[PDB]
């Protein structure tokens, strides 16, 4: 019911005095990348230049203080991402349907296992 | 039905300059999602001592029946617009939403 | 015993699900340009 | 009839108490539409309404 | 999607050498007082006398051994339940409705707690 | 046909996958015809418009 979106949004992370930021599990997602970060000790105009896991992500210039507190994180164009509002798959569902994902066996939403649990249909 | 549901769009689609004559195209995807109607109710009931229905100076039914219909009335309004004691299957009341979208106005001029 | 009940949830299923179209669709801006400019066709 | 408080105590007994009573009821429910327009995608910053306030 | 039934079951228990029985969670349920039980270790024709959690209950007879087994759970003729087959509703959450669980303010194994979840179908 | 990312990894089977695509393409240009008038012969001080900013 999460989903995926171009939105803003508001997170507390913890700061290391250099490039790196972390945060509570699943805090960032794969699409970050490209996305303003606002904090007080970031330097403005700095941005999420890479993610390595929703725990921890990567700042495009060093950070001047170690503290702990929240932060914001823009909205985009919907140029990186190939969408402009939400939809319901996360940014990992998303990935299920490729070719090397289905040659390597993994499981979409839905392809429904059980045999008697009726379909359902998510919202926001 | 206890509930109803509406579908709505949720994602447009987007275009792209190409490079060149001739460099790689690229995709999107369009998608949907719905909302809820939820049905709830509003109920009372009145006792009264029936000898005093026999002695009173006229019929009390016909009397209280317009403010009760009048109590019905307002007793759903104000859970609407001012979120006074709303039930949680309904969605958020009008003022604190007004509110939270940053759409009010001070009189200061 | 006491204490049957015939719940709603017990109850489910003999009765439909409910849908309506009543808010979806939306209109569209039309662009500027191919609509202000001096049109010229080119080969 | 008989009526009862929330612990389960009997109020009234309706029938041995000469009493009469009268019983209403409704059902009812609202939603709102706020779909998406190109004008403010940011659904958090939408409202189709404002107000006046001090 | 487990609900209630009046056929029988089979069942891995742990006897003690006296009237008490014992296994792993849901083992047991509220309903199965007066089923009868047949087991190694247990004399002809014993009964669950009572039932005291999803891991333990008392028996007609003591165990002549202490072991754990397989053992099964016959069926009943539908006196102590009004339903004869099976129905979604599990002991517990049928007990919801009454005056007393109302006042208590448990809810309903139905009642929609979010504005935005969908109502949905059971099945076995 | 097969969709691939910039590297050449093939991302989509469109053929074998069973699904189908739709491809759409749009060919323009503009210019602005700001020519020659006496009024202001110094061509870097035309143009036939003017903005509000702030």
């Amino acid at each position: 019911a999460t989903g995926r979106t171009t939105e803003g949004r508001t997170v507390t992370v913890t700061t290391a005095s250099n490039t790196t930021i972390t945060g509570a599990a699943g805090t960032f997602v794969a699409s970050d990348v490209g996305r303003t970060i606002t904090r007080a000790g970031i330097p403005a105009g700095t941005t999420i230049t890479a993610v390595a896991s929703g725990t921890s992500a990567t700042i495009s210039a060093a950070a001047t203080t170690s503290a702990t507190s929240a932060a914001t994180l823009g909205s985009l164009n919907g140029q990186s991402q190939g969408l402009v509002g939400w939809s319901p798959e996360t940014d990992t569902e998303a990935g299920a349907y490729s070719v090397a994902a289905t040659n390597a066996g993994t499981v979409t939403p839905d392809r429904l296992t059980n045999a008697f649990t009726p379909v359902s249909q998510r919202g926001r | 039905r206890n509930q109803v549901r509406f579908p709505v769009l949720s994602a447009l689609p987007v275009a792209y300059w190409v490079n060149g004559d001739t460099g790689l195209k690229q995709t999107t995807e369009i998608n949907w999602t719905n909302k809820y109607l939820n049905i709830e109710e509003i109920a009372t009931i009145v006792p009264v001592p029936d000898n005093v229905l026999a002695d009173v100076d006229v019929n009390v039914w016909d009397e209280a029946m317009p403010y009760l219909i009048e109590a019905f009335g307002r007793t759903l309004d104000s859970a609407v617009v001012f979120g006074t004691n709303a039930p949680g299957t309904f969605p958020q009341a009008i003022v604190p939403a007004i509110a939270a979208a940053g759409n009010a106005v001070t009189e200061g001029s | 015993p006491y204490n049957n009940l015939t719940s709603r949830t017990d109850a489910q299923a003999l009765i439909p699900e409910e849908v309506s179209k009543e808010m979806l669709g939306k209109a569209t801006e039309q662009s500027a340009v191919l609509q202000q400019f001096r049109r010229i066709p080119v080969g | 009839a008989v009526i009862q408080d929330n612990t389960g105590a009997i109020i009234y007994n309706l029938a041995q108490q000469d009493m009469t009573a009268l019983r209403l009821t409704f059902r009812v429910g609202w939603q709102v539409a706020n779909t998406l327009n190109n004008d403010q995608p940011t659904e958090a910053n939408r409202y189709p309404a404002a107000s006046l306030i001090f």
